[PDB]
């Protein structure tokens, strides 16, 4: 967002602010070398710019991306959620195939070397922290609300 | 043997009595016990250690 303020070419030499703090100087910016170009600070001047907010509207702004306990209590569905665990661990056995080679290999190439040789198809040790989490998140919340079900529930 | 114990000898026999259970279960007593597992499983691994 910007705004700006239009400035007399006649008080060119004459000054137009009288700068009696920093407020409007050296915050939020220096000026960018494409705006620059065309205006600051010829012919005007730019201008500060915040955002004031009433407490009520503050208040629904924060809370809109929320549910209703529907969405706190599902439990997706098994036949899926052993199908998607029996999917990621599937490849997750290849991805720790590719593992032991790349970790015994180890050619003595001062490792920059090894950072530049594997952008391209190269992947050990980041997906394997990735599917770890995915299917860390998934089985607690899976479990963990189907508990709540039988303690809450009769 | 009648009198530290039982086994009243009647009609040609000592005579055995009831010697078994129910065996109920519930199953569901873990499930406050093995809830508080699982918190404690999220809890460390999202800890900064």
């Amino acid at each position: 967002i910007d705004a700006f303020r239009l400035i007399n070419a006649n008080m060119m030499v004459l000054g137009h602010e009288p700068r009696q703090t920093t407020s409007n100087l050296g915050h939020l910016n220096k000026p960018s070398i494409q705006a620059l170009i065309h205006g600051l600070n010829r012919h005007y001047y730019s201008i500060t710019i915040n955002y004031r907010k009433n407490e009520l509207e503050q208040k629904m702004l924060l809370n809109l991306h929320k549910k209703s306990w529907m969405e706190g209590l599902t439990l997706q569905d098994y036949s899926e959620h052993c199908k998607h665990n029996e999917s990621v661990v599937k490849e997750m056995l290849e991805l720790a195939k590719n593992y032991n080679k790349a970790v015994e290999e180890e050619d003595k190439m001062t490792p920059e070397q090894l950072a530049i040789k594997n952008v391209g198809k190269q992947d050990p040790k980041r997906h394997l922290e990735e599917h770890v989490d995915v299917l860390m998140t998934s089985n607690i919340v899976q479990c963990l609300a189907a508990m709540l079900d039988t303690v809450v529930f009769k | 043997y009648a009198k530290k114990r039982g086994w009243v000898l009647g009609p040609n026999n000592y005579y055995s009595f009831a010697s078994q259970q129910q065996k109920p279960e519930d199953t569901t007593i873990p499930s406050t016990e093995l809830a508080k597992q699982v918190i404690e499983y999220a809890r460390q691994l999202e800890m900064i250690v």
